[PDB]
């Protein structure tokens, strides 16, 4: 795990230096949040232009991935908010709200449930314990 | 010969049509007729069947009894503003006219705010005796008094004083006032306990009345206003009737007994009536003509407060 | 007998429905039918009637006073009128003389009123002139300021008590704002336009809510919110009740009055004790009677006191109701009396209700209950076409008791009678039932008259004649019993010794009556001329000349069984010719007048008067009899608009007319109209108005009242103080000090009643704004150290609370979702986030800013704790007020844990209102006092000019000490010394080492200002507490 953990910070940040617009900074900065890269992450999303549309929805982001470093108190609307994200419609966003919190293994389960099995093997690989990657390893598997 | 029972057109006003329509224009009955009136009358209607039914027996300590609207002249009171040998009743008609309501008060002391206003008279502001009141009692002149709420009265004062003159007197201080009629002549019962609702014979207005009025040989009721609905100084002289009143049958009793008892009829005793009847008209002439420099209307404006009578500037 | 020049006022005009106004000065101002007539309430009489128009007045309004007053600027009576002709005058009713006319285009004025805000400029006046204008105008130099115009059709305009920059137009499209109003500079744009989903009745502002106006509707009352744009209450009547008239407001407690078609009013007071607001019925009156011809225009309502209401009526009939309190939401006493906690709970309204409060919340608990009292009614003359006579001349055998009295005709069978020296109403006596045709005095306190019924087929006349005695109204029909079916009579005559009548008719001979006897006298046979006209002899045996339709002149004399004056003979003709036929000349001298054919015509009374009055068609005319010469004319239509129905003489010198609109006129010989004025007027009762005082005498009795304890003794007359001025000023005084009522004469003469009280009571009499608001506040403010119709002069606690009542009331009413967005700002704001964080999470899955807005309650729930990790939160909301976006980044920091700061950003970039608003709401007592201390500085700028703000700010900080040194600077000494004495009683401040310089000054100051006015020993009493800096002044006024 640690070895495939260095090569994914090495991608990352052989794509973080080499970033061009606006349409790779977001996919740069998700990458960050899932790859556990937080305290970097907060001087990338504040750097986005006054002038764009996404502004106010960035800088509210920088803001509470600043704040959320907590796992105690009010945990439990953040788990539903993420929850209701995911049944919406919009994956990628809760998914990445869930990650970010508390929690990958619930991220797994959902990610597998809509379908999207790669990503979510990768997110195991990336995150979590050896003791629980172990069940997901194994759900990947009978599904294949 | 007979005797006869003077009465107004209230009393017809108020199978009996064949002699009501007679009454209208003749009001002539005779002994004959009255025969078949009591079989017909077999509250107005009820006070009349006491009173038709004691002048006819006993009365003699034997004449007969017409009906027009002789030896006896016996009135009813009240006698309505409208019209009006011995006599049982007023004497001139200034008596039963609102000059007596004042004379009473200027003898007696006490009696409610009182306002005469001349014909013509524009009032612009409410007086401040009046403000307080929250019902008024209003007299035209000729017609009857009435009582109207205080909240609007400006409008109906202006409007009545192009055709008469109005009297103002406060009715209640809170509402609508209390009224208890006294049988007089006072007998020597009541003159003898203290103030209660019951005995109310040793009221000092009334002690005062006693003595310049003669209340010994004429019937009639006096009545009290009570503003403040016992103590003495809750209840004020209103008025001062003569003749046999009929208008609740519980008076009508009382005033009849107390004229078959004391004898107010019987020509030794009537013999006092002449001398009284010749003393009251004289001082009520005089004190009508002293305010004044059928009944004369007035010229000037009086205005009672405080027990004085005087001339309200304005 | 004086007999003074004046007019007489009858019915109204439909022209004139909304011409109607109750100003500060306590005085009652309508419009007649080309007049102005001003009547007071308590007296309730007519006092100054003014004429200047030539067409009907539609607009009248009062001057405001909110400025202080001193010498230069002291207390006068200021009016304005608008005529439909386009023409604003500015009235000053003391002399009765215009000041200013204003004219632009002709066209009727729409709407006039005043401005509010006069702090720098006094003088300002704002009106609609149709279809799309509006004009500021200037009330001393009649000056455009700036002309604005418009796409629409503006009917009337609202100002906000609040926000002197914030204006309304009503229009009959929809309703216009305009937030840039400024005396400077016009309007930018046409500002924003907002759509009703026509038959809007009134538009107007409600001074007890801030950014709140109500709309009037026939059978509903509609209340709406500014920043929402969204109805909170609705008013509405049952299904069987009359439908609303007009709507008043009120200020000093959240009441409305209300005014149905009927005539009732009705007063509803908000609710306050056991979603939507909702106002109960308290009190209310009769209505009147309905008909055709008579009907309620409008009301008007005392912004002093606020304890009466005034209705006007179409006959000219003024009816003044009085509210009276003694001891279904309950109400409650308030606890404060005068200011500070015998008493007078009908002095004012606010003293016989308590405060609002907010119903559904947990000492002392009376009921009080509110009716309805009429104790005045003023009447005036009937509809037109009057006949008017006047009482024989002055004599020197009737000196001793004669009075000028005059009869009026009507034409309802009425008789009035005017005493024509108080112009006050004698008696009203209803005789006919018919049109009186004319009126014949036969004594000084009896006269006849007389009236015709309307003709039959054949043509006969039943006729009425009565006689009439004025002390006691007796009416006796004259000529008796003569039947239904008889000849009319259009004419009577009464001879010069009251002793031989006549009465004529139309075919049937003429008679002869007898006035004392009240007998026939003689009869003509039938073998009679005809009679056309008859006159006595002026000079047992009197002489009478008729003339016949053949021209004849006869010359009859009676012994038992057309003009004539002197020796002169005057008669007249259908062309115009009156000849001058003479007794001792013998010559006949016709002039041709060249007018139209002669009506009447009567010599003027007096001995050696030769002079006549010629009525016409159209205008009067003077002669004179000695020499054929000409003194004066009017007509109708080159020098007067109105007709002339009827002409009589009044005195010697003195004419009286009588006009088609209802009005008799007494003029001179010149017959021009001349300006009336109030300080020669004689008047029956005394009426209380300092305004018509000098101004030297006005401040003078201010004083005099304020320092009541003058050498111990407790008095009301100026013989006990030394006052050296001339008699007939001081004899003024004393009237006025007598017309004072009882309660309040009780109240001055009570040693346990206080300055502060006395201070406010002297204000609520002068009716003065600025002096009763500063007292107000500054008394409670006093008494709670010693221990919302204000905005921000309240308190912390009771600021709050209303507005967490306010916004629960928009979260209710939520209609779309941009509303939704305005309620969750406004939450988060104050703190409730607790229940923003569900409304937050009720996004639909489809609207494009749910990303940001699901993220944002995100945020609120774990932004709650404030640690270390905070810093980075305040530089990116710093960051986010650099970029323009202000009101979204103050949100974010009065979210985390910084609410000063985010005030003194919204301060820097003009937010003023809104940063006072959030430091008030949230913060402790101790960093709000520093935030309103800047708002202080930039309300003393000399670009805002609103000082009076600013003085009432600092007395809710409680800086004393700052509030006197700037009442002292702005040159206020008579309130300066006011202020420091109330204090030290108090226990603001003690009279110390750094203190004291200032304490001396405003006495030395104060002492100067009364040695000027005249006033002498107030000026030593207040030197001598001067000190040091009062010996210069001792020395040269002893």
């Amino acid at each position: 795990n640690a070895y495939f953990q260095k090569f994914q910070l090495e991608r990352v940040n052989l794509q973080e230096v080499k970033r061009s617009t606006y349409d790779h900074t977001r996919k740069c900065t998700d990458q960050l949040l899932l790859l556990g890269q937080t305290d970097r992450a907060v001087q990338l999303l504040l750097e986005t232009s006054a002038d764009n549309q996404h502004y106010y929805c960035d800088s509210l982001k920088a803001c509470l991935v600043t704040t959320v470093t907590s796992s105690g108190p009010s945990q439990s609307t953040i788990k539903l908010v993420a929850t209701n994200m995911i049944a919406n419609g919009k994956l990628a966003e809760g998914v990445q709200l869930l990650c970010l919190i508390d929690k990958a293994a619930d991220a797994c389960r959902y990610l597998q449930t809509y379908g999207e099995w790669n990503r979510a093997a990768w997110l195991a690989k990336v995150r979590l314990n050896p003791e629980e990657c172990a069940d997901v390893l194994r759900r990947w598997v009978d599904h294949l | 010969k007979r005797i006869a029972f003077l009465f107004d057109s209230t009393l017809t006003a108020f199978n009996l049509k064949s002699h009501a329509v007679t009454m209208f224009e003749v009001g002539k009955l005779s002994d004959e007729s009255l025969d078949s009136f009591l079989i017909e009358l077999e509250d107005h209607a009820l006070t009349l069947r006491n009173t038709i039914l004691f002048l006819r027996h006993n009365k003699d300590l034997g004449f007969p009894l017409d009906l027009l609207r002789y030896t006896l002249l016996v009135s009813m009171a009240p006698l309505t503003n409208e019209i009006r040998p011995q006599h049982i009743g007023p004497a001139i008609p200034e008596v039963s006219s609102v000059w007596f309501k004042l004379y009473i008060y200027h003898v007696t002391g006490q009696g409610p705010p009182s306002l005469l206003l001349s014909k013509g008279t524009r009032l612009r502001k409410l007086p401040d005796i009046f403000q307080s009141y929250d019902r008024l009692l209003i007299t035209s002149w000729g017609h009857d008094p009435g009582v109207v709420p205080t909240s609007n009265v400006l409008t109906m004062l202006n409007d009545a004083l192009t055709h008469s003159a109005v009297l103002i007197q406060g009715h209640g201080l809170h509402g609508i006032g209390e009224t208890v009629h006294v049988p007089f002549p006072f007998d020597e019962t009541e003159l003898q306990g203290e103030f209660t609702r019951v005995n109310m014979g040793v009221h000092k207005a009334l002690q005062i009345l006693r003595n310049r009025v003669d209340l010994q040989h004429l019937c009639g009721y006096v009545t009290m206003l009570n503003a403040s609905s016992t103590t003495e100084a809750d209840w004020v002289p209103l008025e001062l009737c003569f003749g046999i009143p009929l208008f609740s049958s519980e008076l009508n009793r009382k005033v009849c007994r107390k004229i078959a008892a004391h004898g107010l009829c019987r020509k030794e005793s009537l013999q006092n009536l002449l001398h009284s009847s010749r003393k009251l008209s004289l001082q009520v002439l005089n004190f009508v003509h002293s305010f004044q420099e059928g009944v004369p209307l007035p010229a000037k404006n009086l205005i009672f407060k405080d027990g004085v009578l005087s001339e309200w500037s304005g």
